[PDB]
């Protein structure tokens, strides 16, 4: 689950 | 603070040092420094902001989730070491995401009148929130988690009056927000439907694009995409 | 200090708990902490407080070397703020390196009777000075140098005398004391006389290891390989 | 130059 660099 | 006596302009300088040493406590603090100057920030001031932050804060979460997963492991014999020392960095967690937002509440986000830092900052808001939901327990969990999803909201619908759907402010707001509904408020639907409305509606404005603005916003939905193939 | 209230034991269990969350500073909080109590060190607390001193200022290093060389860049048209970010980092690092040459003088060296722990911390005297020498300009320098040399010289006696040519605090000291000469002391050939002549008697001495040994050993020695091809 | 690890 990524999230904004 | 300690930070007090040094030139805005020299604090942002040591920002970018600091970035460039990896010494992200210290870009950290020489941003807070900036931004208790009290004077609103440029579009490269608050990028700075935002990375020694989530530098900061990326550290401390992903600390606190090994011991976490140690605690839990523990209670599937030892004393309260494993506790107490989840609890010391949860704290120091804590005390960052509060320092972050009350920057935010003082006062950046009340000075932002144009969208691009107002939505900046309300996703920071929601960021922060999150961060804080991700250690919560209980009953003002559910606050903490209304407090993100109402800031994640108000970037939300600002982005969507007056960004275009390729924006990248717009689009990593999209992104955490959809990570939000995913990991948080335990609605993976809500997530998904986000993430795809997000990337179809970016893709279709593309072509209005140079070819650095196209490289910029590609990146971000590759994350929507990257997302959504591990979701379904 | 701070420490003092907690258990000596729970403040070895805290130390491994932050190595595994990679929380260098804490894991050195804890180990230095522990070290306060008065009481010796075994093996295994002996290398929970060098890995967590070695990564702290290897990180204070790595920043030292990226501001210096910007510093020095600057002098090849701004203010002082590089100079002023550059003193901030090397003062801490200095810190450092203080307080660990602090605790083996009081008092882990002087209660060190066995040639491990002897040698094990007579090498951290001379890898701290060795530190202290690498931001050290001028007269001072060669004060410092001398320490790390005697701190050295005084470790590779007992080795030599007490220790098999494999044992890996042997080789970790000679590989050390190798990159001293070298990097600091201006004596490559003597570095490299260093390195051959350790990693040949350790090679004429795997024969009695075990498995398990054997491989502890001839990690060390790939690592005295690998500055050989780097310096001839 | 590498040192010990
Ligand atoms: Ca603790
Ligand atoms: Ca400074
Ligand atoms: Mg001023
Ligand atoms: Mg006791
Ligand atoms: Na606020
Ligand atoms: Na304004
Ligand atoms: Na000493
Ligand atoms: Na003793």
């Amino acid at each position: 689950c990524l999230s904004d660099h | 603070g300690a930070m007090g006596s040094m030139e805005r302009a020299s604090l942002i300088q040591k920002a970018k040092l600091a970035e460039q040493a990896e010494r992200y406590e210290d870009m950290a603090a020489f941003m807070k420094g900036a931004v208790e100057k009290g004077e609103e920030l440029s579009c490269e001031e608050r990028n700075l902001l935002s990375v020694a932050y989530k530098n900061v804060v990326g550290g401390q979460r992903a600390a606190w989730r090994v011991l976490s997963s140690i605690e839990q492991k523990s209670n599937e014999e030892k004393g309260p070491e494993v506790r107490e020392y989840r609890e010391k960095v949860e704290t120091e967690l804590q005390g960052v995401c509060d320092t972050v937002l009350g920057l935010l509440d003082s006062h950046l986000i009340k000075e932002a009148g144009d969208a691009e830092s107002r939505v900046f900052y309300l996703k920071m808001k929601g960021d922060y929130y999150r961060y804080l939901a991700e250690v919560a327990t209980g009953d003002d969990k559910k606050r903490i988690i209304d407090s993100a999803r109402s800031a994640y909201q108000e970037a939300m619908d600002i982005s969507k009056k007056e960004m275009p759907p390729t924006n990248p402010i717009r689009l990593g707001l999209a992104l955490n927000f959809s990570v939000f509904h995913y990991e948080i408020a335990n609605s993976p639907e809500e997530a998904i439907s986000l993430a795809k409305t997000t990337f179809d509606e970016a893709m279709a404005d593309l072509h209005t694009l140079s070819e650095d603005s196209y490289k910029d916003s590609t990146l971000i939905m590759q994350l929507l995409r990257d997302n959504l193939t591990l979701w379904t």
